[PDB]
Order: structure tokens, then C-alpha cells, then sequence
């Protein structure tokens, strides 16, 4: 039934908070009011301690709030190797608590960026640990994809390839979310030039709202977390789905606010609003999750869905008859007071995987090869307890994926 | 997140007492006084070089190493020369002459027991110590010398921490020092073989930078050191304080250094401009980077157009938009890719900070590691082997206990570097 | 250019392995220069030049490739042998034997000291701890010790302020080796034994490394530090190949990165022949320190 949250890395927490600052909003929760069922996990001790001294100080358990004193950076190797084996314990003793704590969960909710050093290895061997522990359960874990220009660390693909080599045999589905995407959203759509990292949250959050919170709330056709990944990935790997949202209109300019349910689907296949760099370019789409949240009707919806079947111009693949998968629910689309959305009655989340990712992955692997080639600042991996092998080998098990996508996509 | 700051040398000194002279008013603590600061986010990051001690009084985690008495004094009986304790006073009352083996062997190693375990003691203070910084002077006796025992006896000790140090090298246009050479190329040594990171600041450079930027026409030490002091502050406590993306030491070292050979980065300031007369406040986003990037800017005589970037540090301080910084810094990567590096899809790892510099609105701490540094290596070397070769000062080795192969293992590790650094270039 | 000869040998199943498992070998020996390897499947191919099954004795490692080194310091050249492999594959075992067999080194000295007109040998015998050097000959067990690598003007290293002594016979030599087995400490120590003979001059030195082996299972930095020397070992060989193949390739090699490398650059690119001995374990679940060394050896 209930699901426990792990957020991991700088990201990790920021993202953490500013959604469950959404979470708690629309439950009608006010900062010293239920007990959050999510945990804080950061090396760098300056980043748990935001949420110590901003908003939701006393919402937050200190057991909830996992703090190195150490140093983190930005290195795999460090969170994996060095520092990570020195809070794991710790971090997989809370949530051990938590899941006893609560009567037959269902899942963990995880929170990390690919793009980081806490978000890399820590999470890296935290899915490790939980899959032989509950392998029994849903691992669903959000992972937010660097950059592809506008890389924010120079070890980027350093750290993002060798988490994903890794989990990619522990979660079973992982919901991937581009950063820079994010910034043409806000630019396209949001129409602003100042879009913060707090801004960017508050899409990412109204996301996970309806993909997990709305969604636990009994609608016109609930979807359960089980039934996720098994609607969303037809193999036993860790594939990524892209995460959009329909509903991305300002509360200033642009006032349509009255969008009909056909229009709202139609929203959800364009790349202008994919909250992915990942372009349907020549992706084809296997299994799509369309969850409706707010005044939404049955019909309308099926309708909606089958016109857009007999488009044709969003190719789904040859063994793929049927992959739509619809979620009901009755809860409206929450908005935060001081955000910038325009706040509308009903809401459209599609989640869906295509053979795009193949596209986006193949660019970060090659990033990782380019700097590979000469090792580049390999030294600050391997001094911390990683040889050749954790790289080599990962460079080959990653790239068996660009394959993977190629097999289950575009042959007929 | 703590670090000790260590002073070695009359150059070290001289600039440390500048250091905590800027400092003070960054963490806003009087030379004998408590938190006077204007905000109180400084209080929460004081650790990281003071000392919890008698609650009012912050005594500053630094070890000032110096062979002149007399250079040690001035700064005790000067501003912020109370606001050290005694026993950070490393004094060594011997044959203070300006020579790396007389600093090193002779009369070095005798007081570097004493600093060893001054040090030691600042190390095994309270929490986690990170790393140590370091200030000295590559053409002296105590900088050169001394400071470089205290590094490989310390890197010795704690392997599991890294090394800052910010180290004037010997101005090439006008050398300070007759035996400049001879002490750069054997200090120069014990960097590279020692040290992690490490920051060249260049004499004439800062008089440049104080002549055309800044409208000084009298720039003593007092006002260079000033601006030496302001830029550490950008890598140090800059990066203590919250922002909307931290940074630290091991941030910087593992997004600057590409291999295991240190590398010298170029240190500038973004926020450079006169009192009044340039008062433009011009520094939205555009004119940080123009500063930042320009060849007329950095504080090293080696300019940027002299080789290409190999990696660069932006680290931000203030409030600012991360999409304006970073699509600036696309701009500049796009622009300047004919020296920007082609094996390396981003060389700029940016970095921002939530807390201006006090009485400044918009800054940032310019951190170039760039192969065109090798140009100094070649200039320094230069003239380190005309007079090697005639072995003219020699003997003021020799007589102290300085190997004949010493002299020419420390040029031959340099020239190697400045050979593997053209690898890296092309 | 010479070539770093490259030798193989995996360790003999005996009735505690068998009683265990299977302990199947997965490395075939093809050809007494090649290896075929069939890992439970993954297929590879190991062109060394010299390469030992399990039956052959101590003494058969050092009959081959030891030999071919006693004859080298006839010649008046350098010549070093370091023992690599995964973890318990027999290296010590290969290096040091037993008293039945002696292994490359013991039986090296009973050669070279039988092959030695009057002859001088100096003998020096340290362990490398924690990228720390303590003399085995001398002291009791474990300190600082105030040696380092100065580079003469022939660009040469030298360690400064080492133990030598000399030795009449091979016993000696072994003697001197019991102390150092004796006073050894281990890894959760590097020993390396030089032989330096002079022909009467012409000196020859040899020198014998076995890699001690710390494998996590599931001191200060000792993995990561060590993790390193390795890591700077393998990219540095990797250059060697490069520019010993000699189409026209100049690389510099990151011999200064670790001290481990910069102390044996006289014995590599210096003056002195290496030879490189590749111990490997036929165990499955070893196979994945094997997939490193087999990668790191052949060229796949
Ligand atoms: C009225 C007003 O706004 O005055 C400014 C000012 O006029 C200018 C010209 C300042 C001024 O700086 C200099 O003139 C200068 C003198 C010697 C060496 C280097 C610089 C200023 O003195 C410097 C001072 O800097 C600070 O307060 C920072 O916090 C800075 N502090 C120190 O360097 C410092 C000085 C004395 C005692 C203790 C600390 C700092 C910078 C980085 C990291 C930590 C601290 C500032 C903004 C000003 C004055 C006061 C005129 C400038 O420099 C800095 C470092 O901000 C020079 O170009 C900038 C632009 C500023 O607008
Ligand atoms: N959307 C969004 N992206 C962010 C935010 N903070 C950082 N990022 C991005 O995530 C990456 C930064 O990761 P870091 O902050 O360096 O590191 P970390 O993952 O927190 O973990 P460490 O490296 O150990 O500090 C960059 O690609 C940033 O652009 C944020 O608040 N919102
Ligand atoms: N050919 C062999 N015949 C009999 N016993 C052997 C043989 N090779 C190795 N052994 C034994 O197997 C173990 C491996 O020995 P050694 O101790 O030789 O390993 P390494 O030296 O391979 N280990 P390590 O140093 O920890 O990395 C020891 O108990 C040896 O006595
Ligand atoms: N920026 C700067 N350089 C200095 C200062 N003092 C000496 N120097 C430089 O240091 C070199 C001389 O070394 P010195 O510091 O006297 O050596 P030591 O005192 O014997 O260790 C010359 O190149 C000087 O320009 C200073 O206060 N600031
Ligand atoms: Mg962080």
C-alpha cells in the first residue's frame, strides 16, 4: 500500500523537498502538522541541512535526515567506495525501520541525479543492497538526466554511466527526467527567462504528485505501482520512461484554462513538451501510461486515445498491438499559490518509453569515451578504490543497452 | 569542512597577514573580537579556520613559519598580528639566508620538527579536517625551502587530505631575487611531487592588473597582496557557504586536475574595477565572464592566448540566474573552442554560491588550469640552467648540503612536466 | 626495442580444491607460447611466449624463465622479474617456492651463485609497505626509514641510503631471505629482492617483485593508495607497448604518477630487461580479477 522515499545527492534533497512541499499542499497538510514516509540521504552536510532550517523544519523526522560531515564531491568512485561504504549502513538501518513501520509496503520511491557524486554512487549501491534485501518490491527510482549541452559537472558522464551500469539490474523502473528539457518548458511554454532550480522542481513535483501521491488516492481507475512496471517495461531491465505533463500553461500570458480532454492528450505527444531531450526523432513508443487526474471523462479519454492510435505518426512497435495504459483518477491537479501554473481542473501525466532513449543514452556514451579515450581525471576514481575494470566493463555492459533498444525497437 | 592555513616564508607571511586581514571582515570577527558580523549565515561556517576557544575570542587555525624574526614581528605588532596565538609561532631564529638548501637541510629541518608538531596539533583539532593551505615564495630561503619540507611531511602524514597552495612565482620582466632561479626549479620540485592543487600568482602581473584595471598609482605590496587575498577567499570560504550549487576542494581538484601531476591553475576576479570613477556596476552576467576570461585579467604572466584551457573552475558568489551563468559560459566554450580544449565536451564546471562578498553585489573567483602556464615553466627554467650551468651561486648550495644531481633531478622533473603538458596541449 | 617476455601459469588442482568443487579449469593450455581460454562461456586467446600448465613443478617455472635471466646477468644487463596475477593464484608461491622446490627467486640464487676470475654479489632483500620501504636484512619488524630515489645524470634512479652486504654463498643469500620472511609484515608488504653480481667491472642487478594481494571482501588508504599504483602500472605498460612497437610513437609516460612506478622506471624503460609473469586461477568466481589481468595482458 504505502511506499518509502529515498532521495540521494544535492539534487536529490532540493528536488525531495520542493516536492514533497507539493505533497503536503495539496493534502491539506501545514509544516507542523503527518509523518512524511522519506528519508534525506547527502554526504555533503550543507545540503540535509537546508531542509533543518527552511520550510518544513519540524515536518521532517532527525532520523529521516541522513548527514555525512565529510566531503562528498563530485566523483562516483567517493560515494560508491570511499565515503559511501561509511553511511550505508546507517541509510539502509532507517529505511529498514520505515518499511516495518508500515503495514505491507508496496515499493521505494527513489529520488537521485545521474549528474553528481551523491547522487551517482550512493544510490548506486543503495539500489544494490535493496534489491537482495526486498527484492520482493517495487524499485521505482526518478533519476534526472544531465544535460545534454549544458553539462553542470566536467566528470558528468563519468558518474552517470557507471549508475546506471549498475542499476540497471537492481530497479525495475526508472523514471528518467532531462534538466535542460526542463529550461524549454519554462522558455516554450512557461514563456519566462528566469527559471531557478527551484522552478525546475516544481515541474518535476507535479509529476511524482500524480504519478505516486494522486495516484494512491482511490479514483475511477486506479494504477498500482506493480502495475507500473509491469505495463512499462516488457524486459527484465531497468528501462526509462520520459515523464510529461499536459498541463504547462503560465498563470499570466497565456489564459485557456478551459482545455477539452482531446486537447490535453494531444499536449503529451508533441517534443515541445516532454520534460525529455529524448526527441521523437524515430523512437517508437511500447508501453505509454496515461494517467488523468481531475474532471476527466472515461469515454473522452478512449476516445482520445484512439484517435491518436490511428495517427500513425506516433509509431508504436510491430509486437506492440495494445500499449496504452489509462489511469483515473478523481483528484484535480493541485498548484502551488506562488508558482507559475496556471492551475487547471483536469490533468494529463504520460509516461511512456520509446526507442528515443537509445538516441539520448547513445550521446552520453559517447561523452564517456571521448574523455574514456585518455582517461581523463580517471586517477580521482581509481586512487579511491576503483580499478579499470569498474569502467571498462561498465563501458561495454552500457553499451549493450544502445543494443538493447536497437533490438526491441525498429526491427518489425 | 575545516582547513589550516599555513604561512611559510617572509612571502607567505607577508601575504597571510593580508589574508586574515580580508578575511576578518568575510567572516566578520574583529583582530581580538568576537562575531561582528552584518549576517549571521558567517557564524555557521567560522570552523572551517578558527578555533573554538574562549567563545569571544576566534583564534584563526594558521601556522606562520618564517626564519626572520624581525619579518614575523612586524606582522605581530601590525593589525590582525594579535589575532594568532603564540603557539602557531614558528620562529626560526638561525642563518635566515635566501637559499632552498639552506631553508631545506641546514637550518629547514631542525624547525621543521617544531612545525610538525604545531601542525599536527592544528590537524587533530575537532570533526574532519579537509585539507591544508599553504602561502610562500618561490625565489627564497623559507618559502621555497622550509614550506616545501612542511608539504611532503605533511602529505606524508595525512595522504587522505588534499593540498591548496598559492605560491608567487619569480617575475620574469623584473626578478626580485639573484638566486630566483636556483630556488624556483627546486621548489618547484617538491610542488609537483607533493602538493595538489596550486595557484601562480605573478608580481608584475598584479601590478598590470592594479595599472589598467584598477586605477592605482601606487601599488605596494600591501595593495597587491590585498587583491591575492580576495581571490583565495573565492576558493576557500566562498565555497564553505550554501549556494545553488556548492563546490569545494575535492569538487575543484577532481573537475581541474586531469592527471596526477598537480597542475598549476591561473587565478582572476571577476568584480575588478576602480572606486568611483569605474563605478558602472556593470556585473549582471556577460561582463563577469568578459573579466573573467580576459587575457589582461589573469594574475599570472602567461596569458590565456598562449595555450589552450584545459580545465576551468567558475565559482560564483551571489544571487544570480544558473541558466544565465551557464548559457554564458556556453557562449564562451563556443566562441573560444580553438583554445578551449577538443577532448573534453565541458571543461567549465560551474559553481554558485548563495552569499555575496559583504560591500560587493555580483562576484565571482576565475580558476584556469590552461597549458599556457607552460610558458612560465620554459621562462623559469631558462634561466635557471644560464646560470646553472656556470654554477655561479652553487657553492651558497653546497656549502649547506645540496647535491650536485639534486640541482639537475628538480630541472629534469620540470622540464617533464612542461613535456607532458604539450601532450595535453595538442 | 626488446619485448617484456610474457609468462603465464595457472595453479594445480589438488584434493582440497576438488573435494570443495570442481574448480574447472577454465584457462586451457595451448601451445607452450599460448593459452586458450574457455570461462564458464567467454572466449579468449593469450599470446604471452611462455606459458606452464599445473604439473610442472616449482622448479620447471624457474627452469625456463628464471634461466633465461641467470644468463642475462652473465651478459652484464639488468634484469627484472615481477610476479603479477589475481589474488592467491600462487604467486608467492611461484616467486618463493619451498624448500623441495625452490621457486624463481631461491632458485635463481642457487644458479646465479653456482654460475659465479674473481665474482662479487650484493645482496639487499626490503618490503614496501603501505608505499613505505623497510629494510628486511637489518630490522625486526614493524617507524620511518630516511631513504629515496635520486636521479644521477645518466637518468638512472637510484635508491639512496639502502643495505648491502655482501655474500660469499647462495645459503647466504637465503639466509637473508628467512630474516625477511621473518621480519615481514603483510597487507590487509612489497618484497622485493635485489641481486647485484660483479663481473670481474660489468654489474648486473636483478630484482624479484610478488604482489602481495589485498582483496576486499564483502592501516590508512591502503586499497585506494595501492589501487592507484596499479592503475598507473597498467597505463604506464600500455605506453611501453606503444612505443616499443616503433611505427612512430612518442607518448610520455605517467611514470611520476605513483611512487611504485617511479621507483622501478630504471628496471622498465631504464637500463634492464623485465619479464612479466602472469599468475591466474582457474576458480569461476575468481574469474572476475582474471577478466582484468587477461585484458590487461592480451590484447582483446
Ligand atoms: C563603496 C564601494 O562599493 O566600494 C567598493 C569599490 O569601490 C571596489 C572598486 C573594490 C575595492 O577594492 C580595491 O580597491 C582593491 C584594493 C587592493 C587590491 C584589490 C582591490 C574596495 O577597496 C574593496 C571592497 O571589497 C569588499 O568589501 C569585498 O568583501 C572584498 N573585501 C576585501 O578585499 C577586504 C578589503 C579590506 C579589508 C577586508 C577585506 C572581498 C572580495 C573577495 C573575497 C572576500 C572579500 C569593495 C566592494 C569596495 C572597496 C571598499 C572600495 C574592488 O575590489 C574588490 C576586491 O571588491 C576593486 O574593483 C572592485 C570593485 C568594487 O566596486
Ligand atoms: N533541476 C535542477 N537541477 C539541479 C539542481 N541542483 C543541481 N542540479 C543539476 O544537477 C547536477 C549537479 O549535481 P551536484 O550538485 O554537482 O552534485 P550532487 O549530485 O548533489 O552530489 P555531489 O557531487 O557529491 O555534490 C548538475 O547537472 C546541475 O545542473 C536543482 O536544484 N534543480
Ligand atoms: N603450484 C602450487 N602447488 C601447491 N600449492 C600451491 C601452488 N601454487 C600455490 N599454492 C598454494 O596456494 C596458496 C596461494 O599461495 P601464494 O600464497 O602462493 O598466493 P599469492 O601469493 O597467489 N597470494 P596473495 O599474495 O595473497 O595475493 C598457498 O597456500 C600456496 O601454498
Ligand atoms: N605579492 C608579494 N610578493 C612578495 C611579498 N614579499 C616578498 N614577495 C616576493 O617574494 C620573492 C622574495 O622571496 P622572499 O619572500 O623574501 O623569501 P623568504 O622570505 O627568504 O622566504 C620576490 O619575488 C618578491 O616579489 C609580498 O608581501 N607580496
Ligand atoms: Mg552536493
Amino acid at each position: 500500500r504505502e511506499c518509502i522515499s529515498i532521495h540521494v545527492g544535492q539534487a536529490g534533497v532540493q528536488i525531495g523537498n520542493a516536492c514533497w512541499e507539493l505533497y503536503c499542499l495539496e493534502h491539506g497538510i501545514q509544516p507542523d502538522g503527518h509523518v512524511p514516509r522519506a528519508v534525506f540521504v547527502d554526504l555533503e552536510p550543507t545540503v540535509i541541512d537546508e531542509v533543518r532550517t527552511g520550510t518544513y523544519r519540524q515536518l521532517f523526522h532527525p532520523e529521516q535526515l541522513i548527514t555525512g560531515k565529510e566531503d562528498a564531491a563530485n566523483n562516483y568512485a567517493r560515494g560508491h567506495y570511499t565515503i559511501g561504504k561509511e553511511i550505508i549502513d546507517l541509510v539502509l538501518d532507517r529505511i529498514r525501520k520505515l518499511a516495518d513501520q508500515c503495514t505491507g509496503l508496496q515499493g521505494f520511491s527513489v529520488f537521485h541525479s545521474f549528474g553528481g557524486g551523491t547522487g551517482s554512487g550512493f544510490t548506486s549501491l543503495l539500489m544494490e543492497r535493496l534489491s537482495v534485501d526486498y527484492g520482493k518490491k517495487s524499485k521505482l527510482e526518478f533519476s534526472i538526466y544531465p544535460a545534454p549541452q549544458v553539462s553542470t559537472a566536467v566528470v558528468e558522464p563519468y558518474n552517470s554511466i557507471l549508475t546506471t551500469h549498475t542499476t540497471l539490474e537492481h530497479s525495475d523502473c526508472a523514471f528518467m527526467v532531462d534538466n535542460e528539457a526542463i529550461y524549454d518548458i519554462c522558455r516554450r511554454n512557461l514563456d519566462i527567462e528566469r527559471p531557478t532550480y527551484t522552478n525546475l522542481n516544481r515541474l518535476i513535483g507535479q509529476i511524482v504528485s500524480s504519478i505516486t501521491a494522486s495516484l494512491r488516492f482511490d479514483g475511477a481507475l486506479n494504477v498500482d505501482l506493480t502495475e507500473f512496471q509491469t505495463n512499462l517495461v516488457p524486459y527484465p531491465r531497468g528501462h526509462f520512461p520520459l515523464a510529461t505533463y499536459a498541463p504547462v500553461i503560465s498563470a499570466e500570458k497565456a489564459y485557456h484554462e478551459q482545455l477539452s480532454v482531446a486537447e490535453i492528450t494531444n499536449a503529451c505527444f508533441e517534443p515541445a513538451n516532454q520534460m525529455v531531450k529524448c526527441d521523437p526523432r524515430h523512437g517508437k513508443y511500447m508501453a505509454c501510461c496515461l494517467l488523468y487526474r481531475g474532471d476527466v471523462v472515461p469515454k473522452d479519454v478512449n476516445a482520445a486515445i484512439a484517435t491518436i492510435k490511428t495517427k500513425r505518426t506516433i509509431q508504436f512497435v510491430d509486437w506492440c498491438p495494445t500499449g496504452f495504459k489509462v489511469g483515473i483518477n478523481y483528484e484535480p491537479p493541485t498548484v502551488v499559490p506562488g508558482g507559475d501554473l496556471a492551475k487547471v481542473q483536469r490533468a494529463v501525466c504520460m509516461l511512456s518509453n520509446t526507442t528515443a532513449i537509445a538516441e539520448a543514452w547513445a550521446r552520453l556514451d559517447h561523452k564517456f569515451d571521448l574523455m574514456y579515450a585518455k582517461r581523463a581525471f580517471v586517477h580521482w576514481y581509481v586512487g579511491e578504490g576503483m580499478e579499470e575494470g569498474e569502467f571498462s566493463e561498465a563501458r561495454e555492459d552500457m553499451a549493450a543497452l544502445e543494443k538493447d533498444y536497437e533490438e526491441v525497437g525498429v526491427d518489425s | 569542512r575545516e582547513i589550516v592555513h599555513i604561512q611559510a616564508g617572509q612571502c607567505g607571511n607577508q601575504i597571510g597577514a593580508k589574508f586574515w586581514e580580508v578575511i576578518s571582515d568575510e567572516h566578520g570577527i574583529d583582530p581580538t573580537g568576537s562575531y561582528h558580523g552584518d549576517s549571521d549565515l558567517q557564524l555557521e561556517r567560522i570552523n572551517v579556520y578558527y578555533n573554538e576557544a574562549a567563545g569571544n575570542k576566534y583564534v584563526p587555525r594558521a601556522i606562520l613559519v618564517d626564519l626572520e624574526p624581525g619579518t614575523m614581528d612586524s606582522v605581530r605588532s601590525g593589525p590582525f598580528g594579535q589575532i594568532f596565538r603564540p603557539d602557531n609561532f614558528v620562529f626560526g631564529q638561525s642563518g635566515a639566508g635566501n637559499n632552498w638548501a639552506k631553508g631545506h637541510y641546514t637550518e629547514g629541518a631542525e624547525l621543521v620538527d617544531s612545525v610538525l608538531d604545531v601542525v599536527r596539533k592544528e590537524s587533530e583539532s575537532c570533526d574532519c579536517l579537509q585539507g591544508f593551505q599553504l602561502t610562500h615564495s618561490l625565489g627564497g630561503g623559507t618559502g621555497s625551502g622550509m614550506g616545501t619540507l612542511l608539504i611532503s611531511k605533511i602529505r606524508e602524514e595525512y595522504p587522505d587530505r588534499i593540498m591548496n597552495t598559492f605560491s608567487v612565482v619569480p617575475s620574469p620582466k623584473v626578478s626580485d631575487t639573484v638566486v630566483e632561479p636556483y630556488n624556483a626549479t627546486l621548489s618547484v620540485h617538491q610542488l609537483v611531487e607533493n602538493t595538489d592543487e596550486t595557484y601562480c600568482i605573478d608580481n608584475e602581473a598584479l601590478y598590470d592588473i592594479c595599472f589598467r584595471t584598477l586605477k592605482l598609482t601606487t601599488p605596494t605590496y600591501g595593495d597587491l597582496n590585498h587583491l591575492v587575498s580576495a581571490t583565495m577567499s573565492g576558493v576557500t570560504t566562498c565555497l564553505r557557504f550554501p549556494g545553488q550549487l556548492n563546490a569545494d576542494l575535492r569538487k575543484l581538484a577532481v573537475n581541474m586536475v586531469p592527471f596526477p601531476r598537480l597542475h598549476f591553475f591561473m587565478p582572476g576576479f571577476a568584480p575588478l574595477t576602480s572606486r568611483g570613477s569605474q563605478q558602472y556596476r556593470a556585473l549582471t552576467v556577460p561582463e563577469l565572464t568578459q573579466q573573467m576570461f580576459d587575457a589582461k585579467n589573469m594574475m599570472a604572466a602567461c596569458d590565456p592566448r598562449h595555450g589552450r584551457y584545459l580545465t576551468v573552475a567558475a565559482v560564483f558568489r551571489g544571487r544570480m540566474s544558473m541558466k544565465e551563468v551557464d548559457e554564458q559560459m556556453l557562449n564562451v566554450q563556443n566562441k573560444n573552442s580553438s583554445y578551449f580544449v577538443e577532448w573534453i565536451p565541458n571543461n567549465v564546471k560551474t559553481a554558485v554560491c548563495d552569499i555575496p562578498p559583504r560591500g560587493l553585489k555580483m562576484s565571482a573567483t576565475f580558476i584556469g588550469n590552461s597549458t599556457a602556464i607552460q610558458e612560465l615553466f620554459k621562462r623559469i627554467s631558462e634561466q635557471f640552467t644560464a646560470m646553472f650551468r656556470r654554477k655561479a651561486f652553487l657553492h651558497w648550495y653546497t656549502g649547506e648540503g645540496m647535491d650536485e644531481m639534486e640541482f639537475t633531478e628538480a630541472e629534469s622533473n620540470m622540464n617533464d612536466l612542461v613535456s607532458e603538458y604539450q601532450q595535453y596541449q595538442d | 626495442s626488446e619485448k617484456v617476455k610474457v609468462y603465464l601459469r595457472i595453479r594445480p588442482f589438488l584434493t582440497s580444491e576438488l573435494d570443495r568443487q570442481e574448480d574447472q579449469g577454465c584457462v586451457c593450455i595451448e601451445n607452450t607460447e599460448t593459452l586458450v581460454l574457455q570461462a564458464p562461456q567467454a572466449t579468449h586467446k593469450f599470446t604471452f611466449s611462455q606459458i606452464f600448465g599445473p604439473e610442472v613443478g616449482q622448479v620447471a617455472f624457474f627452469n625456463l624463465t628464471m634461466k633465461e635471466m641467470v644468463k642475462d646477468v652473465l651478459k652484464g644487463q639488468n634484469w627484472l622479474i615481477y610476479t603479477y596475477g589475481v589474488t592467491n593464484s600462487g604467486k608467492t608461491y611461484t616467486i618463493q617456492g619451498t624448500s623441495k622446490d625452490a621457486g624463481i627467486l631461491p632458485q635463481s640464487l642457487a644458479l646465479i651463485f653456482n654460475s659465479l676470475i674473481r665474482f662479487s654479489v650484493w645482496i639487499s632483500f626490503f618490503e614496501i609497505y603501505n608505499e613505505l620501504l623497510y629494510d628486511l636484512l637489518e630490522p625486526p619488524s614493524h617507524k620511518r626509514q630516511t631513504l629515496r630515489l635520486c636521479e644521477d645524470q645518466n637518468g638512472n634512479p637510484y635508491v639512496k641510503d639502502l643495505n648491502w652486504i655482501h655474500v660469499r654463498d647462495v645459503e647466504e643469500a637465503w639466509k637473508l631471505l628467512k630474516v625477511g620472511r621473518k621480519n615481514q609484515s603483510f597487507a590487509s608488504s612489497h618484497s622485493i629482492f635485489s641481486i647485484r653480481i660483479l663481473h670481474l667491472p660489468k654489474i648486473s642487478e636483478l630484482s624479484l617483485c610478488d604482489l602481495a594481494g589485498s582483496e576486499r571482501c564483502k592501516r590508512l588508504k591502503e586499497a585506494g593508495n595501492i589501487n592507484t599504483s596499479l592503475h598507473t602500472l597498467g597505463r604506464c605498460i600500455a605506453a611501453l607497448r606503444q612505443n616499443q612497437q616503433n611505427r612512430s610513437k612518442q607518448n610520455l609516460i605517467p611514470f611520476r604518477d605513483s611512487k611504485l612506478t617511479r621507483v622501478f622506471q630504471g628496471f622498465f624503460t631504464g637500463r634492464g630487461r623485465s619479464c612479466m609473469i602472469v599468475n591466474v586461477n582457474p576458480c569461476a568466481s575468481t574469474y572476475d580479477e582474471t577478466l582484468h589481468a587477461a585484458k590487461f595482458s592480451a590484447l582483446a
